[PDB]
């Protein structure tokens, strides 16, 4: 078991 | 599993031994220059965090791309660590070049309680995203009307006694 760092959000409006 | 491996999973005994020595290993970098406080904290590892800072582990150190800590608990919502971390003087604005704070992380997630203690703590709520948008634009733009509501009780405050 590895698990994977999340990501920063972007900061607009994409995928709401 | 890596030092950071076993702080992201919450592994503690095993990350206790890891650190015996108790040299600068606490605060080493991984490939991205993430420490074991940065995963501890993304993966809101509350009683990680926790040894890990009374330890002594750097909470100010920036992965690659100006990770941090704050800004990953924040992410993640994480409010308890996030109220940890600034507690050893963190900065509460700090800006990394995905474009975003702290607050606009914690607004991005519809965080609200994350949104509440980072304002109550003073974080800047002026400061745009490099997209262009403050955090209020932000949870207004998304529908977000409790963390709008937070924000508009935190603005209040700001202006009266």
């Amino acid at each position: 078991t590895l698990v994977s760092m999340p990501p920063l959000p972007g900061l607009d409006l994409k995928g709401s | 599993l890596s030092i950071h491996q076993l702080a992201a999973q919450g592994e503690l005994d095993q990350l206790k031994e890891h650190l015996r020595k108790g040299d600068n290993l606490v605060n080493k970098p991984d490939e991205r220059g993430f420490t074991p406080l940065i995963w501890a904290s993304a993966f809101g590892e509350i009683e990680t965090v926790r040894f890990l800072l009374e330890w002594g582990a750097d909470p100010h150190i920036l992965a690659k791309e100006r990770e941090s800590a704050l800004s990953l608990a924040s992410t993640g919502g994480y409010t308890d660590i996030v109220g940890l971390l600034l507690e050893r003087d963190v900065d509460i604005n700090i800006y990394d070049w995905n474009g975003g704070t702290p607050l606009l992380y914690a607004v991005r997630g519809n965080h609200v309680k994350c949104v509440e203690a980072l304002l109550a703590r003073g974080a800047d709520l002026t400061t745009e995203a490099d997209s262009g948008y403050t955090p209020m634009d932000l949870a207004v733009a998304l529908g977000y009307r409790k963390v709008q509501q937070v924000i508009e009780n935190h603005i209040l405050k700001l202006f009266q006694s």
